[PDB]
């Protein structure tokens, strides 16, 4: 009851969980100590932490922070430490403890000792391309991300499919402009002009023969973040396979 | 088989001169100042052989020369060509196009109508132009000496609506470009600003109407353009519907003084009336100034 | 147009705003008409002057009215000689009641009337000494008005000195804040996601109130997001205020909050109190 301390945990893309503890000296504690210290006029405490520290489970491992940290003191504050964790494929949610030392300096050199421990579940209160009917899957081999002029680039697309008639379908580009509140509209215009004239493939209406290296020239600046022009077209009933997947910067 | 048409918007500078096309198209922006930007247009064809052996396909535009390729068996292998744009008020594309006969009666009572037999006269005229340049000079490379030229009249088939626009601007209802004095003005500093705008040989096509309504439009140069309070953006005297008239040469000119950031591009839309979904031309002239 | 005070700082407004080419504007709700004013602070410190201001204006009602009179029944000098000299007032006693329809005059088409009376108009106008060559031209204009459409252009040409102008004012005092600062942080970004190249607003806004608090919203991110998380270090300048964050994270929400409003305030330091809170990520 004297710096309430509350964890917040987020889910990154890249196979790492990261949680983040938040401290923060509460306003009633704060009220509290600050009317009997302003009694023998004081305005500003001195709640020295001195060993801040978080351990992982049964066998007690310390994991760092994602950056460094000294011994720091101040009044009516707050601050925040991240840690990555791991990302867990199954449903083993781990336990976490952390420890603090808030040092409750009393001026004239007369100084007091607390410590806290809290200890609790580091939840978090809850890409591959993947087709609806059949085992086709697809996924970029090479980096989603990737660093380009406007020059000439190549890009690898790679299939999964069921072994019985791997073959049959193609791909185009569709450089054409999808036929669409007038700031929405021209909105929509414009998400809709630069999708179908920024990048051009230099192989389009491909029959595909598991690899399949499909090459494109990229023409306009900007980040395609999923560049949804390219829909891959299969050919045995008739439907069409969207490729959301891949993000090319152009500077 | 095919064949698609698409221009293009970016500068392109250097460090890029080995593509084949990039050289020539900005030889003629690099010196030539009238020459500009913005107005070219590539055209996307897929040469695709049906032989055993290898071929070489060079590509002679009027004086747009290609590289040598090679199309080893089946595959398709697109030769992007440059073009500019053809200009409508330079030329004359509403005449009948001539039959060889002058004997036959031809079903003289023609079952058209006059804007059906107009853009008739268009779609046939625009690929009368570009086949009347167009040209490949090919030699297969295990042989060497029977070279043959290609014709393309009996490969491009037809046009479509979009190929009509880009490569003739006569289609499209206006014709504007933008003059701007300081692209890279410091903030406390406020920048006339002017919109020319030259109607087309389409307005025959309303004939009533003898208003249409120049909207503004501004954007971030990453994306999500800004709503119209503008606030940490520009400051603009006036509003922004400004009405323009069928056959002017109008020039609604404004006031632009910033706030924050730099990156800011300035384009025009054209809507008709001021109703909701009257709008008839997505114009996209689209320049760009700085902010230090 | 706007007007500067009798204390006469070095107030520049070089905003003025004037209409000459277009006499033309509509404020029905559905556009939003802005004025601008690029003004410039004082000498010294300069919380409350007094701006006044100046609207010319009309209404359209008798922009139409002052078009229909001057080209549909008074347009040349031999009607005007005689067939109007002598009922003039008895002519804006029948316009007044004229009601053109002003919900499709801002839709291609202007100068056009509305569904209102024109049968009995003819017997009040047959009731007084009214004669045929006037009577004639009276009905005409009306039955021409009752389905007719002009354009934007010719409106000026009928608006040209023939319209009395209000110009009215009102009052703007250029209200202040109370308590200035001036911070400057920087930060260091312990990339999760490698960058996500985000847009930056350096703010100067100020916060004045009584045991108040200055909060911040961070950079603007706008690739692969949820990451990026922001490492900053404060040298807050030129006061002693209370910090209340350390290493963020620029994803959804970060808010980091600094208390300004407890100790160590000043005066009005500028036109209204400021925090140029200028944050430089290198």
């Amino acid at each position: 009851l004297l710096n309430m301390r509350l964890r917040n945990i987020s889910l990154k893309s890249e196979h790492c969980i990261l949680s983040s503890l938040d401290f923060q000296t509460s306003k009633a504690s704060e009220q509290l100590t600050k009317k009997f210290i302003y009694p023998q006029e004081h305005n500003s405490f001195l709640k020295l932490n001195f060993q801040e520290i978080s351990y992982k489970l049964i066998d007690g491992t310390s994991q760092i922070e994602l950056d460094p940290i000294c011994p720091l003191k101040v009044p009516l504050t707050a601050f925040s430490y991240d840690s990555i964790s791991a990302t867990f494929k199954l449903v083993l949610l781990p336990k976490s403890t952390q420890p603090h030392r808030v040092k409750i300096t009393l001026a004239y050199e007369l100084e007091l000792h607390p410590n806290l421990k809290l200890p609790v579940r580091t939840s978090w209160e809850t890409s591959l391309v993947n087709s609806k009917l059949s085992n086709v899957k697809f996924k970029f081999i090479n980096s989603n991300i990737k660093v380009i002029k406007g020059e000439k680039f190549t890009m690898r697309l790679q299939i999964i499919n069921s072994s019985s008639s791997p073959l049959d379908l193609v791909v185009y580009y569709n450089n054409t402009i999808n036929p669409i509140t007038l700031e929405n509209q021209y909105q929509l215009h414009n998400k809709y002009r630069k999708i179908a004239e920024g990048i051009i493939l230099l192989s389009n209406d491909y029959k595909i023969p598991y690899f399949a290296d499909l090459r494109f020239i990229g023409i306009m600046s900007g980040y395609y973040g999923t560049l949804s022009g390219l829909k891959v077209l299969d050919l045995n009933t008739n439907e069409l396979i969207e490729v959301g997947n891949g993000a090319s910067v152009l500077i | 088989p095919s064949m698609d048409i698409i221009p293009l918007n970016e500068l392109f500078s250097s460090q890029v001169e080995n593509v084949d096309w990039i050289e020539y198209v900005m030889s003629k922006i690099r010196a030539e100042s009238n020459l500009h930007s913005r107005d070219f247009i590539l055209l996307l064809l897929d040469f695709r052989n049906s032989w055993i052996d290898g071929i070489k396909l060079n590509v002679q535009f009027e004086d747009f020369t290609s590289n040598e390729y090679h199309v080893e068996a089946s595959h398709t292998s697109r030769i992007i060509v440059p073009i500019k744009k053809i200009d409508y008020k330079k030329y004359n594309f509403e005449n009948t196009p001539i039959p060889r006969i002058f004997p036959g009666r031809q079903f003289i009572q023609s079952g058209l109508n006059e804007e059906q037999t107009i853009e008739m006269r268009q779609k046939f005229w625009c690929r009368e132009h570009i086949i009347s340049k167009l040209k490949c000079n090919w030699k297969l490379t295990t042989d060497q000496s029977v070279t043959g030229s290609v014709d393309f009249n009996k490969f491009i088939e037809k046009f479509d609506h979009k190929m009509v626009y880009t490569i003739y601007p006569g289609r499209l209802f206006y014709g504007v470009q933008l003059l701007l004095d300081e692209p890279k003005v410091k903030v406390g500093e406020i920048i006339n600003l002017k919109i020319i705008t030259e109607p087309t040989s389409t307005c025959r096509r309303k004939q009533n109407s003898t208003v249409n309504f120049l909207d503004i439009v501004i954007f971030d140069s990453k994306t999500s353009k800004i709503l119209p309070r503008s606030n940490r953006r520009i400051l603009y005297n006036g509003s922004l519907t400004k009405p323009i008239s069928t056959t002017k040469v109008s020039e609604i000119n404004l006031e632009i003084i910033p706030i924050e950031k730099g990156r800011y591009e300035f384009s025009v839309c054209i809507s008709k009336s001021n109703n909701q979904d009257g709008i008839i031309q997505f114009d996209s002239e689209n320049v760009i100034l700085s902010v230090i | 147009e706007l007007s500067a005070p009798d204390t006469r700082n070095d107030y520049n407004i070089r905003g003025d705003y004037i209409a000459t080419t277009p006499a033309l504007i509509t404020f029905d709700g559905n556009e939003s008409f802005i004025n601008c004013y690029e003004i410039t602070a004082n000498n010294n410190f300069d919380s409350k002057d007094i701006f006044n201001l100046k609207v010319r204006y009309n209404t359209l009602k008798e922009q139409l009215d002052c078009f229909i009179t001057d080209a549909v029944l008074i347009e040349g000098d031999v009607e005007w000689f005689i067939l109007f000299e002598k009922w003039k007032t008895f002519w804006e006693l029948e316009i007044l009641k004229k009601l053109k329809y002003d919900y499709d005059a801002f839709k291609e088409n202007r100068i056009i009337r509305l569904l209102k009376t024109s049968i009995d108009l003819n017997k009040t106008k047959s009731k007084i000494r009214n004669l045929c060559i006037e009577k004639a031209v009276l009905d005409k204009i009306l039955i021409c008005l009752n389905k007719v459409s002009r354009g934007i252009a010719v409106c000026n040409t009928d608006m040209d000195e023939y319209v009395r102008n209000l110009v009215p004012k009102q009052l703007t005092v250029p209200v202040q804040l109370p308590g200035f600062e001036q911070f400057f942080h920087v930060q260091f970004e312990q990339m999760e996601t490698s960058h996500d190249a985000l847009h930056d607003t350096i703010a100067t806004i100020g916060n004045s109130l009584s045991y108040t608090v200055i909060v911040e919203n961070l950079s603007g991110q706008w690739g692969q997001d949820v990451i990026d998380d922001g490492g900053y270090i404060f040298e807050i300048l030129s006061s002693n205020e209370w910090l209340i964050h350390g290493q963020k994270r620029c994803a959804i929400k970060e808010k980091r909050k600094e208390f300004e409003v407890h100790l160590i305030p000043l005066k009005k330091g500028y036109l209204n109190f400021p925090r140029v809170e200028i944050t430089n990520i290198n």
